[PDB]
C-alpha cells in the first residue's frame, strides 16, 4: 500500500495520503472502510509521532506505531508515562539487539520533542473540535428555541 | 506448583505459630510458551 | 488424605466377634500386612 | 545513696537463689505496658517489656507494689512485674498526664468553674464491668482442638482420635489426656459471688447443670500447676470464641477441610447413618470457617496427616523449651 | 500403528525446547512484538 501511495517510494509520504492509507487496510493494521471517524481519530492519537513540516510522516516511524496501537505494547496512560516508556522501550530495543545503529533507532522511534506536534496533535484539531462542532451548532441552538419559547 | 505454593504459604504460617519464642527446570517450551500467550491474549481480548 | 486419617484413627479404636475379639483383629491384621512394603 | 544499693545487691542475691525453684503461678494481662521503663522497680535494667495478649509466670514473693516474674518466651531472662493494684495506680497515672480527665472541659473556661474531681473522677465508678488488669489463668496452657463441623459424630471423632492418639504415643511420660463430658461454656466469673454454693438449697441453679461445670473449672489448675501438659477433650464446645471470654483462655487447635466439597463427600464415606444428618453438618461447618483465623492460635489446613502430626509437633516443643 | 505411534508425535511436539537463544525471560516482551518490530527495524518502500 506505501509502494502505491508513494509511488516514487521517496520515503516521505505527505500525511493527507496517510488518513487515506489507514481507510483502505482491515485492522488491526489498518483502521479499516468500516471504523468510526472519531474512533479513528483515537488510534491517531495512540500513534503520538512528531509530525514533519513537509506534511509527510517516515516510513519506518509511521509502520512503528501502528504495531504499538495494535498489540498494545506498553501503550502509556499519558503525560509523565509517556516520557518513561519511550525511555525505556529504546532500553528494550537496544537490549535485545546492540547491533542496531543509534542514529536508525532514533529514526524508528523518535527521541521526545514535545516541541514537535504529535500526528494526534494534527488529528486531534478535528476529533475535538468535532465533537464540539456538532456541539457548537447545538450550542447555538440551546439558546436559539430558548429565545422563541 | 500448587505444591510448591502450599508449602511456601505452610511455611510462612509456621512463623506465627512459632512467633511467641521468634536441578534446573527447562524454561517451558516452545508448545507451554505460545499456548501460554494465547491464553493471555484470548483473555485479554476476552 | 482424609480418608486415611479416619482410617488410622478407626483401628485406635479398636482394642462370633464379641468372643473373637481377635476376630476383628485378624481382620485388622491382614489389614496392615496388605498396607506394608514387603 | 547506700539504701538502694543495699537492697539492689539483696534483690539480685535473691534472684540468683531462685532461678532454680518452682513457678509459683500465672497470670493474663490485659494492658499493654512495659515494666522496664518505671522508675519504681525495685532493680533498673531487669524489667519487662511485654505487650498485651501476653503470658507471665510468678515464682517467688517480693512486696505488694511488685513481684519477681519470668517470660514465656524461649530465653527471656527473670523480670519484675507490677503488682495488679500498682497497674491500677499507673492506669490512674497514664491518665492524669493529659491536661483534663473529669468533667471540667479546657475549651477556654479557666478560672470560671474550678469544678474540684468528685467520687466520679476516680476509680470508684466505672464498676459496670470494671475488668481486672489481671486475670486468673492456668500455668500451663490446656489444648482444645476444634472439628471441621461438629463433634460427638463419626467424622469429627476420628478426625480428633488420631491426633489424640499421637500426642499420648510421641509425648509419653510428659503429657496427660482428661476428656469432660460436660458442659464448659458457662464459665462465668461476673455473674455472682456464689451462684448455687450448695445442693441443699433447692436452687434453680443448686440442681442445674451449673454446679458441676464450675467444679471441672478448677480441675484443669492443678493439672497445669504439675507442668504436665493437658489437652480438653470438651464435646459441647465447637467455635473458638465459645471458650474465650472463660479463664481457660487456651490454645485452640483448628484443623479444616480445605473446601466444603470435599468434606460433604468425606460424610459420605461413614455410611447411611451420617446421611440423616448431613445437612446441619454443613452450616457448622462454614460458621467455624468465616471466624477470622486470629481467632485460633494454629491451624491445620493440610490432608496428609504426617505433614499435619509434625505441624503440631513443633508447635508443642516449642512451648516445652518456652517455659524451661 | 494408530495410537501409539500417534503419541510419539504428540509428545515431542508438545516437550520441543527452544533453539538456543540464551535465557529469554530477562526480557520483559519476547513474544510475538520482536518479529513484528524486528521487520520495522529492517524494512524498506518497494521502489517503484
Amino acid at each position: 500500500v506505501w509502494a502505491e501511495y508513494d509511488p516514487a517510494a521517496w520515503g516521505r509520504m505527505p500525511y493527507l495520503d496517510m488518513y487515506q492509507m489507514l481507510r483502505h487496510m482491515s485492522p488491526p493494521l489498518g483502521l479499516g472502510k468500516k471504523c468510526p471517524a472519531r474512533v479513528a481519530y483515537k488510534r491517531l492519537l495512540r500513534m503520538d509521532l512528531p509530525v514533519a513540516d513537509d506534511n509527510t510522516v517516515h516510513f519506518n516511524s509511521t509502520l512503528m506505531a501502528l504495531i504499538r496501537t495494535a498489540l498494545d505494547i506498553k501503550i502509556a496512560k499519558g503525560g509523565a508515562d509517556k516520557q518513561q516508556m519511550d525511555a525505556e522501550l529504546r532500553k528494550e530495543m537496544m537490549a535485545i539487539w546492540p547491533n542496531l545503529s543509534q542514529k536508525t533507532l532514533d529514526l524508528l522511534v523518535t527521541p521526545h520533542k514535545s516541541t514537535d506536534l504529535t500526528v494526534g496533535k494534527i488529528y486531534a484539531a478535528m476529533m475535538i473540535m468535532e465533537y464540539y462542532r456538532q456541539s457548537k451548532a447545538k450550542k447555538l441552538q440551546a439558546m436559539r428555541e430558548e429565545q422563541d419559547r | 506448583e500448587e505444591e510448591e505454593a502450599a508449602n511456601q504459604k505452610l511455611a510462612l504460617q509456621k512463623a506465627k505459630e512459632v512467633a511467641e519464642v521468634s536441578n534446573q527446570k527447562p524454561a517451558k517450551s516452545v508448545w507451554e510458551q505460545r499456548t501460554s500467550e494465547m491464553r493471555k491474549q484470548n483473555l485479554l481480548a476476552s | 488424605g482424609y480418608m486415611e486419617w479416619i482410617s488410622k484413627a478407626e483401628e485406635v479404636i479398636l482394642a462370633s466377634t464379641f468372643f473373637h475379639k481377635k476376630e476383628r483383629r485378624m481382620r485388622f491384621y491382614i489389614r496392615r500386612m496388605v498396607k506394608t512394603q514387603a | 545513696e547506700s539504701a538502694r544499693r543495699e537492697v539492689e545487691s539483696q534483690a539480685q542475691q535473691q534472684l540468683e537463689r531462685a532461678k532454680h525453684k518452682p513457678v509459683a503461678f500465672a497470670v493474663r494481662t490485659n494492658v499493654s505496658y512495659c515494666g522496664v521503663l518505671d522508675e519504681e522497680c525495685p532493680v533498673q535494667g531487669s524489667g519487662v517489656n511485654f505487650e498485651a495478649k501476653d503470658f507471665l509466670h510468678i515464682k517467688e514473693k517480693y512486696s505488694n507494689d511488685w513481684w519477681i516474674g519470668r517470660l514465656v518466651k524461649e530465653g527471656g531472662d527473670i523480670a519484675f512485674i507490677p503488682s495488679p493494684q500498682r497497674l491500677e495506680s499507673i492506669r490512674l497515672k497514664q491518665e492524669q498526664k493529659a491536661r483534663r480527665s473529669g468533667n471540667p472541659s479546657s475549651l477556654s473556661d479557666i478560672g470560671n468553674r474550678r469544678s474540684p474531681p468528685p467520687s466520679l473522677a476516680k476509680q470508684k465508678q466505672k464498676q459496670a464491668e470494671h475488668v481486672p488488669p489481671y486475670d486468673v489463668v492456668p500455668s500451663m496452657r490446656p489444648v482444645v482442638l476444634v472439628g471441621p463441623s461438629l463433634k460427638g459424630y463419626e467424622v469429627t471423632d476420628m478426625m480428633q482420635k488420631a491426633l489424640f492418639d499421637f500426642l499420648k504415643h510421641r509425648f509419653d511420660g510428659r503429657i496427660s489426656i482428661t476428656r469432660v463430658t460436660a458442659d464448659l461454656s458457662l464459665a462465668k466469673r461476673s455473674v455472682l459471688n456464689n451462684p448455687g454454693k450448695r445442693t441443699i438449697i433447692e436452687r434453680s441453679s443448686a440442681r442445674s447443670s451449673i454446679a458441676e461445670v464450675q467444679s471441672e473449672i478448677e480441675r484443669i489448675f492443678e493439672l497445669a500447676k504439675s507442668l504436665q501438659l493437658v489437652v480438653l477433650d470438651a464435646d459441647t464446645i465447637n467455635h473458638p470464641a465459645q471458650l474465650a471470654k472463660t479463664s481457660l483462655a487456651p490454645i485452640i487447635v483448628f484443623v479444616k477441610v480445605s473446601s466444603p466439597k470435599v468434606l460433604q463427600r468425606l460424610i459420605r464415606s461413614r455410611g447411611k447413618s451420617q446421611m440423616k444428618h448431613l445437612t446441619v453438618q454443613m452450616m457448622a461447618y462454614d460458621k467455624l470457617v468465616q471466624c477470622p483465623p486470629e481467632s485460633f492460635d494454629v491451624i491445620l489446613d493440610e490432608n496428609q496427616l504426617e505433614d499435619a502430626c509434625e505441624h503440631l509437633a513443633e508447635y508443642l516443643e516449642v512451648y516445652w523449651r518456652a517455659t524451661h | 500403528p494408530f495410537f501409539f505411534v500417534n503419541i510419539f508425535v504428540a509428545l515431542i511436539i508438545i516437550t520441543f525446547q527452544e533453539q538456543g537463544d540464551k535465557m529469554m525471560e530477562e526480557y520483559s516482551l519476547e513474544k510475538n512484538e520482536r518479529a513484528c518490530i524486528d521487520f520495522a527495524i529492517s524494512a524498506k518502500p518497494l521502489t517503484r
